RNA sequence: CGCAAGACGGACCAGAGCGAAAGCAUUUGCCAAGAAUGUUUUCAUUAAUCAAGAACGAAAGUCGGAGGUUCGAAGACGAUCAGAUACCGUCGUAGUUCCGACCAUAAACGAUGCCGACCGGCGAUGCGGCGGCGUUAUUCCCAUGACCCGCCGGGCAGCUUCCGGGAAACCAAAGUCUUUGGGUUCCGGGGGGAGUAUGGUUGCAAAGCUGAAACUUAAAGGAAUUGACGGAAGGGCACCACC
């Protein structure tokens, strides 16, 4: 039986979308279908923002962040626990989780 | 209410509406409430037609008076605001109040303790008080409703267009309806500004109850 | 270019943006506008100036998207190329 | 609403609706007494012109064509004439 | 719904109820016909005539002002074209496309749009042969088409 | 729970009423658009209705996303 | 037996019938 | 730090757009094309759907050139394994790319023919048009952009409702069907045998289109419910669990 209205993916009036490669695996996945997750992330977490800022030649030097748009294979994503299975009620929730 | 002078809208009544805020709708509009409206504002808020409000108020009160035994009218509020207002309305009119939590099966399950079998419902909000509106549809119950401009008119037989959101507006609207059912019954006369004060029906936030507990001395 | 004696005499070879900044600027729900200009200075130095632009979500803009039309993009791109030529 | 006066649409409702879907079919165009201040003669221009209506005995060019209603050149006034 | 598109457009021109002429229009039916002749002599179609008239000369419908319509005013005197303007314009478009497609065999979309236009022609040709405003001997051939400007 | 009185702060105190009601405003704030509707009733002109300069720049909706 | 492989088997079986039929020609 | 070649067009990129479908994403120019809106323009039934016939038709595959960066059917190894002609790894020919010619098939899917009418509500978005306080730019007014608040048409959608339907899942269409008739094309008739044999036909080939029978069989199947089960996800308990 038809599980999703939007057949997993997000194309409505296309017919074809360019595929991307899942990052964990490397499997050809349609762009709209893929679980895209954008990650801004400090080059050092907490243990080193203490130590590196102390040895900062500078005075009041902000650190850079690392900007990587991850794509994911549906298997890629669920094994990596990015997306969980939800109840047939809670499948219809599209709001990104708090 | 209609083509008549004795039941026509008076001047202190308009001041009581305009002061309460019963002319302020929501930002939204129910398709079924487009007749009980004048115009929008800037800030998007819809203005209710207080004449049409009064026409529905008297129609409602007419329906309430037509019930012979008063003790089978159910006066329902669940939301905080109307809880006090309906509890006073039933004191004034000899009706039966349901203030706060409405037990599903009151109108339906004949073995429950709260098995009241009324002849007419009055409802502070169709949205908040949706369960009794649905249970009115299992034991033939006409419903009166205090409907905001975005209140769903499912199972509502007379929609009184108001600002059922604001605490002043609700207390006022119940007082107006309580004073009109008594005037039509013939318990008050229409020449005397009624002894009972519309402040008696107002919900009081527990910041304003603890404002009274201090400021007596 | 030249080495005199304990002095490496250097000359401008090309400005670049930090990946940190360049990535930070590329946000979803707005139009990116790139241009590039093959140009020559008054002295015979030849440059390729790459511009980037991003449409601004307005002060009172309630609509989520902040996208140009394509004619709006290409008129902006035409002014980018016009200005980079004009000021090199 | 169940009951609508389908024969008597209030003019707020009729002018709202699509021209074809009005109870009786009625256009959203009109003829303009367009006069330029340089010349003497009042030319009759169609609102949705879609040509360059010129001043006969050239003092100017009056309107310029767009998607819908033409742009009347800055300086020109217009009365909408009716029957 | 369109013939050779999925388009369900409703961009129609909507004539007013009152077929009765307006008041302001001072041009008599004869001077309108005289101006129609002047436009036809310049080298305009009944479509182009009607536009130029309603824009610059405030004449909504020639049929409303006069009795008759613009082709029938052209046709009575013999200013009307030999083959209709609309079937002219499709043959004109088909010669334009076919010229583009002489040196663009890769352009498969063009080739498909050509077949759609060819079908519009054959379809109108067949209509006008029922009304004998074209000869029964006539048939649009794409090799004979470039002479028909 | 359910006791005899109900319960001297719900029966007795709930008959609390101030000196004059909050609906007894000497100057009622009012927009020109509800003035426009009262003008199309019998109540064209009251004395205790101070009509404000109308609110400018329609900007009330919550931005999306 | 996946339906694609049943087809592939039956397709290669048909290819070995245009071998035993190709001898009498 | 350069050089060369060939692929590919990240992020922007959306339940966004365009296209008959397949499909389509650097810049700029040329070329014809196109829907939608606008229209008091014109022709005046020219139309809807369609045996025959026809155009386009992913990927793989075939033939003759050009090129060969990456990736990689076959193959050579290296592991895992009981075996492992597989999953994993290193190489790697055809191929992947371009040109000309085939081939005509995909879960070519919305598994939903096309045209038309009618029957709910809601806020969004894309295109055009029309109207309306205000802010901003070309500042020097305009008028145009950018927001803002509405309306109209056309489109991709979404949410919601005891419209109604349906075996249900679900569908504003899959509704307006025993209250059964708006037009029309294709096409199904229990499961297998079988998309097989055979004949024709198209193709260089691989194959495609049309396509049975004997025989075999009491079921195969659809949706949903409950349970058990999982080498799925989360929560909880226990010194017959751990610390």
């Amino acid at each position: 039986t038809k599980k999703r209205r939007n057949n997993g993916r997000a194309k409505k009036g296309r017919g074809h979308v360019q595929p991307i490669r899942c990052t964990n695996c490397a499997c050809c996945v349609p762009k709209d279908k893929a679980i895209k997750k954008f990650v801004i992330r400090n080059i050092v977490e907490a243990a080193a923002v203490r130590d590196i800022s102390e040895v900062s030649v500078f005075d009041a030097y902000v650190l850079p962040k690392l900007y990587v748009k991850l794509h994911y294979c549906v298997s890629c994503a669920i094994h990596s626990k990015v997306v969980r299975n939800r109840s047939r009620e809670a499948r219809k929730d599209r709001t990104p989780p708090p | 209410s209609g083509a008549l002078d004795v039941l026509q809208m008076k001047e202190e009544d308009v001041l009581k509406f305009l002061a309460a805020g019963t002319h302020l709708g929501g930002t939204n509009l129910d398709f079924q409430m487009e007749q009980y409206i004048y115009k929008r504002k800037s800030d998007g808020i819809y203005i209710i037609n207080l004449k049409r409000t009064w026409e529905k108020l008297l129609l409602a009160a007419r329906a309430i008076v037509a019930i012979e035994n008063p003790a089978d009218v159910s006066v329902i509020s669940s939301r905080n605001t109307g809880q006090r207002a309906v509890l006073k309305f039933a004191a004034a009119t000899g009706a039966t109040p349901i203030a706060g939590r409405f037990t599903p099966g009151t109108f339906t399950n004949q073995i429950q303790a709260a098995f009241r079998e009324p002849r007419l419902l009055v409802v502070t909000d169709p949205q908040a008080d949706h369960q009794p509106l649905m249970e009115a549809s299992y034991v033939n119950l006409p419903t009166i409703a205090l409907c905001n401009t975005d209140s769903p008119l499912h199972y509502v037989d007379i929609a009184i267009p108001c600002n059922n959101k604001g605490a002043h507006s609700v207390g006022l609207m119940w007082w107006m309806l309580a004073q009109e059912v008594l005037r039509m019954r013939g318990t008050i006369s229409r020449e005397h500004p009624w002894e009972v004060m519309p402040d008696l029906y107002f919900y009081r936030d527990p910041e304003e109850i603890e404002k009274e507990e201090q400021a007596a001395a | 270019e030249d080495v005199q004696g304990k002095n490496c005499l250097t000359n401008f070879h090309g400005m670049d943006l930090t990946r940190d900044k360049m990535c930070s600027m590329v946000k979803k729900w707005q139009t990116m506008i790139e241009a590039h200009v093959d140009v020559k200075t008054t002295d015979g130095y030849l440059l390729r100036l790459f511009c980037v632009g991003f449409t601004k979500k307005r002060n009172n803009q309630i609509r989520k998207t902040s996208y140009a039309q394509h004619q709006q993009v290409r008129q902006i791109r035409k002014k980018m190329m016009e200005i980079m030529t004009r000021e090199v | 609403p169940l009951a609508k006066d389908l024969l008597h649409p209030s003019p707020e409702e009729e002018k709202r609706k699509h021209k074809k879907k009005r109870l009786v079919q009625s256009p959203n165009s009109y003829f303009m007494d367009v006069k330029c201040p340089g010349c003497y003669k009042i030319t009759t221009v169609f609102s949705h012109a879609q040509t360059v209506v010129l001043c006969v005995g050239c003092s100017t060019v009056l309107c310029q064509p767009t998607g819908g209603k033409a742009r009347l050149t800055e300086g020109c006034s217009f009365r909408r004439k009716q029957h | 719904g369109r013939m050779h598109a999925p388009g369900k457009g409703l961009s129609q021109s909507a004539l007013p109820y009152r077929r009765s002429v307006p008041t302001w229009l001072k041009l008599t039916s004869d001077d309108v016909k005289e101006q129609i002749y002047k436009l036809a002599k310049k080298g305009l179609t009944p479509s182009q005539i009607g536009v130029i008239l309603r824009d610059s000369h405030g004449v909504a419908q020639v049929r409303f002002v006069t009795g008759n319509k613009i082709l029938r005013i052209l046709k009575s005197k013999g200013l009307a074209p030999d083959l209709p303007e609309d079937l002219y314009h499709l043959i004109k478009k088909a010669v334009a496309v076919r010229k583009h497609l002489e040196r663009n065999r890769k352009d498969k979309d063009a080739k498909f749009r050509l077949i759609l236009i060819e079908s519009r022609i054959h379809r109108l040709a067949r209509y006008y042969k029922t009304k004998r405003v074209l000869p029964p001997n006539w048939k649009y051939e794409s090799s004979t088409a470039s002479a028909l400007v | 729970i359910s006791i005899k009185l109900q319960e001297e702060e719900r029966e007795r105190r709930d008959n609390y009423v101030p000196e004059v009601s909050a609906l007894d405003q000497e100057i009622i704030e009012v927009d020109p658009d509800t003035k426009e509707m009262l003008k199309l009733l019998d109540f064209g002109s009251l004395s205790n209705l101070q009509v404000t300069q109308p609110t400018v720049g329609m900007n009330f909706k919550t931005p999306r996303g | 037996m996946r339906a694609k492989w049943r087809k592939k088997r039956m397709r290669r079986l048909k290819r070995k019938r245009r071998k035993m039929r190709q001898r009498s020609k």
